[PDB]
């Protein structure tokens, strides 16, 4: 039999992996301080592995890569795209971002936004907390506001331009799912979702957060709107892909995916000397929630990754079963058709 | 790529290769220590020898 | 010429020192009886490979070393060795009744009944020494001798030698070999009242040595002289520098000065390639681009952690055998732009190469292969930190229950110096964090 | 060298005692005179730890062996390793102590306690580095109850930084029908909780049990019980016998099984059990030894150790097998039953392996564990104690010694506190 230790309670998904687990009848759960485990479903913050892959006669296994909230906080990422001779300014996916601290970029932004306003070029910047989140045309407003909220944020080029979907002419981000395991083998999860706005996306007035904010949690509070058009303002692959077909006369394959797969793989291929765990004396793997805006020439844009991915109801049971076939099953085997696309790299 | 500080002889050779630049208690205060701890073995015997006494 | 006194305290010091003065003597070519036919200079001399043996009128090459135990086992092994005649029995040091596993016996109890006789003895070999330079202390972290008597000793040295470095290899203790439930308290402890007093400190995790002699030279169960062969192999590139004509760590200041700005930051993480098989028939013999490139896989280091996980406050090459500048130069050009090695803002992104072209000995019949050219890698990096994190998480479970502590303040001590220890241990991981981490 | 000298007092302590230097001598290749007729030089190198040298390569037991009754020791004598021992050392008074503590303690066994000392001293005096003694006994009887823990605290007063081991016989309603031997073994396990280092508890409801379930012995014998105590005494001294790194020593030893003063109350278990002049031939492998010596049925104390959690333990193995083999089957034991180790005490399991086995056996284990399981074997003293001392039961026997009531009930109070005690590091978790 292997044993396993659950250190995140909050953590919905791998709530389901214990269950699933456990129901194979091969897996058996320990007390969180027991240090005699096979796997690991490790806390958010302040997760031990230093400790990790000293116990003899164990293979240990977490769900996590340690190094990888390079990608995951928001200044991070900005730092990395920047820094990072693989991504480079040959980066054309990833929106004008400069890190701003209440080793400052402060000084270059105005450099870059002036330019803009004598070029009279959308002057529309978007300020994110590593609600929380102001969008003003104004510079003076957005540097105030940071200095007044005291932590270190990001001035992000606001996608002005995005693909509005119809009838209801609306702004979306889409959540893809992502699983890197311990060979760090990139899989794509093929169900993605469309987390959309219920509000049509207004041009003028930019303090209508509804509207210009597109996350499950603002839209069922704040949204007059909410499920009119799909449930919990949740659309699927299968739907947008005929929407797409149906109105602008492309797949979601051709128009979107591509873009996608080559920003996932971009993103965790730079990474991987760095959080690689392939000659350690224990094994990762983690699950990635990795959000994307689409422009009305239907240019993929990488908004952030998710270290700590919350799964769609309606999917929770498919991808789970996905993590426990494909990361966990596949160091520790059970005793006597693919869910996710494997983005081949080398 | 900068090798700076190259000394070589018979046995050997040795350098510096440069990637990037940058950007106690007294003898006395021992024993004090040292003979508390003898004092607290003997106090704690010495109790045992009193408890065994009764 | 600057003399070095090596100090073995407890068994594993003790059997640690054979490992090396058996492979000194091979490398020198100091036969057995101490007679080296290659000294033409009868009586003394100041050649390189005096710093750590002195000479007899008769020609014998004697180490400058003191064997100490609470124990006469180990030591009678020394006594009625292989070599015996190398060693003056003065130089031989036993009591009858060791620590039992118990910091506190080996500090306090047993410890101040022979401190005054070991350090009288230390100093019948500093007389000799016409400039001493410093000492090199062997020891365990999970031994009561090992722990206690060393920490006590190191503080005597500090006192009766001020001005003398003072350089450590200490065992780090792995439960494969480990033979105490209450290691990770001795290990705390010693670690603690040694910081202050400890120059620099080569730690060597047991678990990593066990693990490459499994994985390298295929030994279903290592014994402590498979791991004794292979430890021996890092000290004596370490101290090679010392005992050979050189440039890069000819003195034990160059040591502090090359691998430690920051004075309790003082552990250097060692890694050394290649380990190979005797038993391999043929093997590919690895270039230098290969074993540089082999010290920065954490399989080869001497402690388990991950240095992409900190940053480089030093970093130092030891080469030895067939290689050239040249070759070291393209080696680590290369790596720079694959692995990822970030040292902190304040030092420079460098390397300090030593090459010594006579390559590694091996002792006959052993487990090791010779090979061509090796390199053992010194850096001081903030990742060994782990070593410490591992260690003090063991001690807290323990301690939140008081678990064996009894025999502890039974020998004289307060459970004020455990949670004072672990404290310092609290201080030491954080100032780790401080120097390594931004976020 | 390190050596321990033995004392054997009562009728079942210089049984198992007899039968202790029977089985380590023919271990060691020391026949009935005293004479080294061993092939291996490791039967010698740490020979001293129970054995004085004499005139002519003559080795003698430093053994004494003490009672309030002629008739054991005139046994001893006439039995096969009788001749073996020290004249001198035979220390035994003319009327017992009738299986009455107060006897044992008081009255009859100090007037002989004096005798017995004189012998210590001896042995004591002649010790390059005495490591401390070794008792056997029953706390059931009079004599090995009572006088082993006068002895015992004797001895401490004269040698109170040596250490204190003991094999405790601990009585069962299925081997003696002795009413009064609850109160007996609550007196002495009173003593022993304050004055000895390490207890071996061999619990006579274990030893019938495993005789008549396991060897299926319809009719035990005291030589059928005495065979497993033979047996688990030989392993569990094994490693202070032979050359090895680890317990090699009675306080190394303290120091890795003893994590509070008073838990000092070992579980010892033995594979394979076997029946007394019966042949094994097929040998146990390695997962065998392992499974058996952590099973409930190989447990010489009357505890389930799944009722409980191993504070510490130390394993023993015992002939020619793959060291790479018990490494990997002692980790899987711990990794497929971590729930019954306490989490808050790291690597708590040790394991020694000894190429030497014991007579008998190509290959075996012995099994030394601090479980809070043991508590069970105090509960069913306590509970057979208090059926008695409630109504003031057979109190007379022991009030006209001199004793008074309140000795039982701090007897009693004292281990009904070291099962709560037991209780209270069961129940403790890592947070
Ligand atoms: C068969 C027998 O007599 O066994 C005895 C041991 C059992 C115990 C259960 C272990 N006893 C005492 C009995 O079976 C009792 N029954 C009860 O006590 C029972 C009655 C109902 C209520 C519940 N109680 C428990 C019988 C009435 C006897 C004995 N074992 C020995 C013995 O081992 N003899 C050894 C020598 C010896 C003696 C004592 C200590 C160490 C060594 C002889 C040989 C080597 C051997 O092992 O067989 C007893 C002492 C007499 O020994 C001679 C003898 C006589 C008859 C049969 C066997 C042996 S009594
Ligand atoms: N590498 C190595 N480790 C050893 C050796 N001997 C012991 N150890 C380790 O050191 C610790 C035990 O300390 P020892 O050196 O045996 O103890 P000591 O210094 O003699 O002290 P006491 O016996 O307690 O008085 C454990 O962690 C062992 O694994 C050896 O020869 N080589
Ligand atoms: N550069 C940009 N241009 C236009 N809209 C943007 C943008 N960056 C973010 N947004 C909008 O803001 C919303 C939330 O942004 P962000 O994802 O940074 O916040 P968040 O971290 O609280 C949610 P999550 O953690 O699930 O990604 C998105 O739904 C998106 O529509
Ligand atoms: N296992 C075992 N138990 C014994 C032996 N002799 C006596 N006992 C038990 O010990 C208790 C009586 O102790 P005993 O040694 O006869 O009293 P003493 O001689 O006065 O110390 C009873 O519970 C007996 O069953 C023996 O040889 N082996
Ligand atoms: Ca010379
Ligand atoms: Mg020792
Ligand atoms: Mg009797």
């Amino acid at each position: 039999m292997y044993t396993f230790v659950v250190r995140d309670e909050n953590s919905s998904v791998y709530a389901e992996v214990s269950r699933l687990l456990l129901a194979t009848g091969q897996w058996k759960r320990l007390r969180k301080d027991n240090p005699r485990f096979n796997l690991m479903l490790g806390e958010r913050n302040r997760l031990p592995f230093g400790r990790l892959g000293h116990e003899p006669g164990l293979v240990q296994l977490v769900n996590y890569y340690r190094g990888a909230d390079k990608l995951c906080r928001k200044a991070s990422l900005v730092k990395l795209i920047k820094t990072s001779p693989e991504l480079s300014e040959s980066c054309t996916w990833f929106p004008e971002s400069y890190v701003i601290y209440p080793t400052d970029e402060r000084e270059v932004f105005l450099a870059a936004y002036n330019r803009r306003r004598e070029g009279r070029e959308g002057n529309v910047w978007i300020a994110k907390s590593s609600e929380g989140i102001l969008i003003s045309s104004e510079a003076s407003e957005l540097l105030d506001f940071i200095d007044e909220q005291g932590q270190v944020h990001v001035i992000q080029k606001y996608l002005e331009k995005p693909l509005l979907l119809e009838p209801g002419h609306r702004k979306f981000d889409i959540r893809s799912w992502v699983l890197v395991d311990h060979l760090y083998n990139i899989y794509l999860y093929r169900e993605g979702v469309l987390r959309t706005s219920s509000e049509p996306y207004n041009s003028a007035n930019f303090q209508d957060k509804t509207c210009h904010l597109t996350n499950h949690c603002i839209q069922k509070e704040y949204s007059k709107n909410y499920g009119r058009y799909e449930e919990g303002n949740e659309m699927f692959f299968e739907e947008f892909n005929q929407y797409l077909m149906d109105a602008l006369n492309t797949t979601l394959e051709n128009s979107i995916l591509l873009q996608i797969k080559h920003i996932i793989r971009s993103c965790l291929m730079c990474i991987e000397p760095a959080i690689s765990t392939k000659h350690l004396h224990y094994q990762s793997f983690q699950l990635f929630g990795f959000d994307f805006m689409v422009d009305e020439e239907l240019k993929v844009w990488l908004i952030e990754v998710n270290g700590a991915p919350a799964c769609a109801q309606k999917l929770y049971a498919e991808l789970c079963q996905g993590i426990v076939d494909v990361a966990i099953s596949s160091v520790f085997p059970l005793a006597d058709t693919s869910i996710f696309i494997k983005l081949h790299h080398h | 790529m900068e090798v700076i500080e190259l000394n070589k002889c018979t046995s050997g050779q040795s350098f510096e290769v440069i990637l990037k630049p940058p950007s106690d208690p007294s003898l006395e205060e021992i024993q004090k220590k040292l003979e508390a701890a003898e004092e607290r073995r003997k106090y704690q015997e010495a109790e045992l020898l009193k408890h065994l006494a009764e | 010429m600057r003399e070095c006194i090596s100090i073995h305290v407890g068994q594993a010091g003790v059997q640690i020192g054979n490992a090396c003065w058996e492979l000194y003597c091979l490398e020198h070519g100091i036969q057995p009886d101490g007679q080296m036919p290659s000294d033409k200079t009868i009586g003394g001399g100041d050649d390189s490979f005096n710093t750590f043996f002195s000479e007899t009128g008769a020609g014998k090459h004697v180490p400058r070393a003191v064997f100490v135990d609470l124990e006469p086992t180990v030591i009678d092994e020394v006594r009625t060795g292989t070599y015996r005649q190398l060693f003056h029995p003065e130089q031989l040091i036993t009591g009858k009744e060791d620590a039992a596993n118990n910091y506190a016996r080996g500090h306090y109890t047993i410890g101040k009944e022979i401190i005054d006789l070991v350090l009288d003895r230390i100093r019948k070999l500093a007389d000799q020494c016409t400039g001493l330079q410093g000492f090199l202390v062997f020891h365990s972290f999970g031994g009561g001798t090992g722990s206690g008597f060393t920490s006590l000793l190191m503080e005597r040295l500090s006192v009766d030698y001020g001005k003398k470095s003072k350089l450590e290899f200490s065992i780090y203790p792995a439960p494969q070999v480990s033979t105490a439930v209450v290691e990770p308290y001795n290990s705390i402890l010693t670690t603690h009242t040694t910081l202050e007093h400890s120059d620099c400190a080569f730690m060597v995790d047991n678990e990593a040595i066990y693990d490459i002699c499994r994985r390298n030279l295929d030994i279903e169960r290592p014994t402590y002289t498979n791991l004794n062969r292979l430890i021996s192999q890092i000290v004596s590139s370490i101290t090679a520098s010392l005992r050979f004509d050189g440039a890069l760590n000819v003195d034990l200041t160059e040591f502090q000065t090359n691998l430690v700005p920051y004075p309790r930051i003082h552990f250097p993480l060692a890694t050394y390639a290649p380990v190979i098989s005797a038993e391999k028939a043929y093997h590919e013999q690895l270039s230098v681009a290969e074993i540089t490139n082999a010290c920065f896989e954490p399989a080869n280091q001497m402690v388990k952690c991950d240095p992409r996980h900190g940053k480089y406050m030093a970093c130092c090459l030891l080469y030895r055998g067939d290689v050239v500048p040249k070759d070291v130069n393209a080696a680590i050009a290369t790596i720079k732009t694959k692995r990822s090695i970030q040292f902190v803002d304040w030092c420079p992104t460098g390397f300090k190469v030593g090459i010594n072209y006579q390559p590694p000995t091996v002792v006959p019949g052993g487990d090791l292969a010779k090979v061509q050219r090796a390199v053992c890698m010194l850096s001081n990096t903030t990742a060994i930190a782990e070593a410490w994190a591992r260690l003090d998480h063991k001690f807290d479970l323990m301690y939140a229950k008081r678990a064996f502590v009894h025999w502890y303040v039974g020998e004289g001590m307060e459970e004020g110096e455990f949670s004072e220890a672990r404290e310092d241990m609290a201080a030491l991981e954080k100032d780790y964090e401080e120097v390594g981490v931004d976020s | 060298m390190r050596e321990i000298v033995h004392i054997q007092a009562g009728q079942c302590g210089n049984q198992i005692g007899a039968k202790f230097w029977e089985v380590i001598s023919d271990e060691h290749g020391i026949d009935p005179t005293g004479s080294y007729h061993g092939d291996s030089d490791l039967q010698l190198e740490r020979i001293n730890v129970y054995y004085n040298e004499a005139a002519g390569n003559k080795y003698v037991p430093r053994a004494i062996l003490v009672d309030l009754e002629p008739g054991t020791m005139d046994s001893v004598r006439s039995g096969p390793f009788g001749q073996i021992f020290r004249p001198d050392n035979f220390v035994f008074g003319q009327s017992g102590a009738g299986n009455n503590w107060a006897k044992g303690h008081y009255t009859e066994g100090a007037e002989l306690v004096d005798s017995v000392l004189d012998v210590v001293r001896k042995e004591s005096e002649s010790c390059d580095c005495l490591q401390g003694f070794q008792l056997t006994h029953s706390l059931g009887g009079g004599t090995g109850s009572g006088m082993g823990t006068l002895l015992i605290s004797k001895i401490r007063e004269e040698y109170p930084d040596r250490i204190m081991n003991t094999f405790s016989v601990v009585p069962s309603p299925k081997v003696s029908d002795t009413v009064v031997e609850p109160y007996n073994a609550t007196l002495s396990v009173h003593q022993l909780v304050e004055n000895t280092d390490e207890t071996y508890c061999i619990d006579n409801e274990a030893l019938y049990d495993i005789c008549f379930r396991t060897l299926k012995l319809t009719t035990p014998t005291y030589g059928d019980l005495n065979h497993l105590v033979s047996a688990t005494m030989s392993g569990v001294t094994t490693c202070l016998r032979f050359p090895g790194q680890l317990n090699a020593d009675l306080r190394k030893l303290a120091v890795n099984m003893v994590p509070f003063p008073r838990l000092h109350f070992f579980m010892p278990g033995f594979a394979p059990l076997t029946s007394r002049g019966s042949q094994q031939y097929r040998a146990l492998t390695v997962p065998e030894l392992t499974q058996q010596m952590f099973d409930a049925k190989n447990m010489m104390a009357a505890c389930d150790p799944r009722h409980g959690r191993y504070l510490t333990v130390a394993a023993v193995f015992r002939g020619r097998m793959s060291m790479k083999e018990v490494d990997e089957q002692m980790l899987n034991v711990q990794n497929k039953n971590s729930s019954y180790f306490v989490e808050w005490i790291p690597n708590n399991v040790k394991t020694a392996v000894c190429d030497i086995p014991p007579r008998g056996l190509k290959m075996s284990a012995t099994f030394i564990g601090n479980s809070t399981a043991i508590q069970e074997l105090f509960k069913r003293i306590s509970e057979q104690f208090t059926a008695m001392f409630r109504r003031k039961a057979f109190l007379h026997w022991y009030t006209g010694e001199g004793m008074d009531e309140m000795e039982f009930t701090e007897a009693e109070s004292n281990m009904n506190d070291l099962v709560s005690e037991y209780q209270q590091y069961q129940d403790a978790t890592a947070d």
